[PDB]
């Protein structure tokens, strides 16, 4: 009860054995780095921050406008709604699917091209 | 007069301010699986942080909004009008989580894996833009984890059902599971020796003890089938995610691929994900897996980020556009 | 399930049947060789090289048992009938492939477009064809090569940005304007009245950061380039320009499926993504169309695979799945019945 | 084959023996060539003034004092640890390290941090220490046995300041106090008076109101002086560093500060497990105290817990006993060969 100077050794050597790994623990952010500097850890986040920042402030200003990567088949062209998306392209292939199926089952015999007056015998 | 910074999580609101390093205030359904489904309730929930939480006055700050990617067009709307009607901020901006962690990660091309309370995502962003078309939802999230360790902390004989037992059950969670590198391996030396069990001591100093439950409850993010589901594994729907998207950035988003939300926080998770997604892929293939410390709010951060740039001033709905122009603003506005 | 293999004159396009998009698209073995052309113009050329990089497709790019899935590939229109033989003899015998098909890229690039009737433009790497396709059957006769392609391109590139100072002719500093070439050039719609503007300045120099950090800067270049399309002179070359040889090619066909033609122009392969190039296609076309004559040009965003696109899109389609070339079939006619099967 | 637990201190060092329930030997951190501590303070400069090991051949001099004339014992036959204060230079660690091994040959030995020591004696891994000494005062968060660097706050403000700031306070009474003897009766004075008030203000209006505050101290030489809220005022500095010209924050806000600059996840655990330390929490009250504040500066629903060991006189010291008592922790000593193969640098991979 007191903390004798032996239970006090106890809860110790279990607790010691029931402790993560410091490497586990900046991989959790409760610890800062190992390797950084251990005053200026403040400094060293503000600076990384700031880099972070300038990255995005300018990243932004050339931000492409939607219609350009539509362009270049990054988002799917073009309506309807975000969520809609997805599923309305696979309606998409498949309606074309289909009415590509008849157009070439009912295709033409060779013979037909060449009495239509389209290719030679 | 600065800005604020609200991500309303599917389990846990971040609130804060433009700037700090980290939320001011975070708390703990009308936002389950991500989409707000309960306006009044959400209402409250709003009113809650700005003026018991944050202590400010609505009036006086900028808000930035979370929304979940592929919240419908009249959600985004109805958030803006209850910003500017119900609060009268000065101005607001709503933003795709997902995007914000990815901005924080100092990116604006990738595909984020956010795994937050109720739902968990895969978003493929390019130059800021999330490609809907790409987006996977999956409804296994942080909860079911949870429960499904409750669950099987039932084979060893315990039984925790209560709120509060939950609860404790939660916290054993994040403190010993772990996802496991070789899950079949991980079991057969589970077996083979101790040294992998660990010791936990309830509120009420009994102390229980847990063994492979600690990184078989994260499996199931790999194994959606251990919670009864025919949904495929996180990193096979990230697979199929970038799959989805144009062959060109491809490489760019498996060499970009960052994870976000409290559920990825697990020890190991990103060397697994790494070795699968690695064998999903192309034999020939950059595969990178960024797993920032600080994900547990990267969204958050990413927005503080934001909304602290010059650049973004620019960008916010002021009071006045919304009253030239109705919610509908939204839509032109944020994207 | 089935495979679908683009094999283009310095990409290959290898993938599964069914979805949109291929799997593998790979330099003409391939990258990790990269790391150390049988196909050059548009027809197989090395039959050993080609092997080669079938096995590694269907091996390491694909990850497949080549004798567990159909197989699908595309030929270069006008190729002979030797070839195709080949290119079967080849799958069935050396692959085991349980059945095959080979079909004309143009063709494809056509069928993805959602038609069967139209005139194509396809400008790939090594080659330019125009190939009018009527009832899913291209006219030969009519169909029009052209040896300028996106090599060429490329070349000229460095070529004129020798004029600016920069000297590019490492195979990598090649690789180097062509990334170039992809992301800042562009086709004008006025090519005289570009130059002028050109001259006149603002927004049209755009800076391009180098590998190593350095940054160049690009002007007129950036649409001169494309411009040899339309005057292969630029590089010299008595051939028309790709509008020109376009007109003539639908010309070259009867009267009156002539109107289908101009209204139905389709453009594919990676050379047609330079922006503007619809415009100024039509533009050109249209001058040299009768007056009264609908014009259509069609470039789907995507047309960097329409071909492959096509090649999935054509092998789903039920009718199709009764084409095949089945083993059987091949041992008992032999390579020749790949030119009764496949037309 | 029993260690030795060395407490450097910036005002007293602690030594004594593995094992022991508290030091064996407290003596002044000062320096017929050379007098140590208290022979030192008999006829007629402190080497580690807040906290940090400035001289070394002074310092030098304290270790081998400590070894023979306080602890009678042979340097090369018992493994020693050594405390270190939080954020010493990884330079300076390896200095002690040099020292302990070439100028000592001690079999085995290693370094700890003070404030993570005095944690561990409290029963505990996980928690925010304020370790309050003589000329420096830190507020140390510790998760699972680990300083948390970033997080760290020094305090130049420490005991000695508050023995010096009674003196120029007992002024106001008429009391002159200026001999190094009479700052020692000072300090006497404070140790046995003083005492932190719950609320500041109302304690000096009370003060005002009635008597029953003041007491009487008989000085050495038979005089009895008399000394009223001084008792109060001189510990207050501790929360109002602007008592004597300082524009740092009080203690409680810089504890709070500390915590925030934590993890927000593991502050809860910070707030509950707020373990003092150090000769400069002993005064009555500032448990209490420290409570109120923390309480007001931190969230309306915080669990919120001060612990106050009555011996934290010697917190730090104790724990190291223990822990150089530990079984386990015999396999991490730093042997005499280790140093041997790998040099001074050894020690930032073992002690940490
Ligand atoms: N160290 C941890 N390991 C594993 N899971 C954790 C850890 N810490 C928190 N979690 C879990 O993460 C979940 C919450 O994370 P998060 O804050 O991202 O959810 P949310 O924000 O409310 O939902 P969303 O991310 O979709 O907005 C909780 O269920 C929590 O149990
Ligand atoms: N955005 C672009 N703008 C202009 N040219 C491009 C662009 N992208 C790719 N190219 C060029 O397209 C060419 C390749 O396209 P393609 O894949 O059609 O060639 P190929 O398939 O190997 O030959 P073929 O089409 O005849 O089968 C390359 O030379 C490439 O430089
Ligand atoms: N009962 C007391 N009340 C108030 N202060 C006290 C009391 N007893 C001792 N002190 C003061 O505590 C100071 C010393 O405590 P401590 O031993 O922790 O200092 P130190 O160990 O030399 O420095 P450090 O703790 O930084 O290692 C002395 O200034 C002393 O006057
Ligand atoms: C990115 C890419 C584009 C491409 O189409 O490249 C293909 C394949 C390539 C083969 C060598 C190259 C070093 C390897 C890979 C480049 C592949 O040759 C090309 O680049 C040639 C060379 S210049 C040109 O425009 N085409 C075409
Ligand atoms: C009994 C005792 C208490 C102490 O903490 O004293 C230590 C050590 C001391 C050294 C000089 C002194 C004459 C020698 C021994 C005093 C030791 O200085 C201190 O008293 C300083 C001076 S004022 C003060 O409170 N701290 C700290
Ligand atoms: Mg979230
Ligand atoms: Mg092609
Ligand atoms: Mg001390």
């Amino acid at each position: 009860a007191p903390g004798s100077l032996s239970e006090r050794k106890n809860v110790l050597q279990l607790k010691l054995q029931q402790r993560r790994t410091r490497e586990e623990l900046v991989s959790q952010g409760i610890m800062p780095p190992l390797k950084s500097p251990a005053a200026f850890h403040e400094q060293r986040e503000s600076l990384e921050r700031a880099r972070t920042e300038d990255y995005l402030k300018r990243k932004i200003r050339s931000r492409p406008e939607r219609a350009e990567l539509v362009r270049m088949h990054i988002l799917e062209e073009t309506s309807a709604e975000p969520s809609l998306q997805a599923k309305q392209l696979k309606l998409k292939r498949a309606r074309l699917a289909d009415d590509l199926n008849e157009k070439i089952a009912q295709r033409p015999e060779r013979m037909e091209l060449v009495e239509k007056n389209i290719l030679p015998v | 007069t600065t800005a604020l910074v609200c991500d309303n999580g599917s389990g846990l609101v971040k609130a804060g301010f433009a700037g700090d390093d980290a939320p001011r205030a975070v708390f703990p359904y009308p936002i389950e699986h991500g989409i707000i489904t309960n306006w009044d309730d959400m209402e409250k929930i709003w009113h809650h942080t700005f003026y018991n939480e944050l202590r400010v006055a609505p009036e006086e700050h900028p808000t930035l909004l979370t929304e979940a990617p592929l919240n419908p067009k009249a959600n985004r709307e109805k958030m803006t009008q209850i910003m500017f009607e119900t609060f009268n901020v000065p101005a607001m901006y709503v933003a795709i989580q997902a995007v914000l962690s990815l901005y924080a990660s100092g990116r604006t091309t990738g595909i984020v894996l956010d795994s937050g309370d109720g739902v968990t995502h895969n978003v493929p962003i390019y130059e800021g833009y999330a490609l809907p078309h790409a987006i996977m939802r999956l409804d296994l999230a942080g909860r079911d984890l949870t429960d499904y360790l409750m669950k099987i902390l039932t084979e060893r004989g315990y039984s925790f059902v209560t709120t509060a037992e939950r609860e404790i059950v939660r916290d054993i969670k994040e403190k010993l599971c772990y996802v496991a590198l070789d899950f079949e391996n991980e079991m057969a030396t589970a077996a083979s020796s101790s040294s992998l069990e660990k010791s936990y001591e309830l509120p009420d100093g009994q102390v229980i003890t847990i063994g492979n439950e600690r990184f078989r409850c994260p499996e199931t993010l790999f194994q959606p089938s251990f919670i009864g589901m025919e949904s495929a594994g996180i990193h096979e729907t990230t697979y199929n995610s970038i799959m989805k998207c144009d062959i060109d950035i491809r490489k760019d988003l498996y060499a970009n691929n960052v994870m976000s939300g409290g559920t990825t926080m697990y020890p190991g998770i990103a060397d697994r994900m790494q070795k699968e997604i690695t064998a999903l892929a192309p034999s020939t293939m950059k595969i990178k897996i960024i797993a920032p410390p600080e994900r547990k709010y990267s969204v958050w951060i990413g927005g503080s980020i934001l909304a602290s740039l010059s650049t973004f001033q620019q960008m916010w709905i002021t009071k006045q556009e919304y009253d030239e122009a109705g919610p509908s603003i939204v839509h032109r506005k944020c994207f």
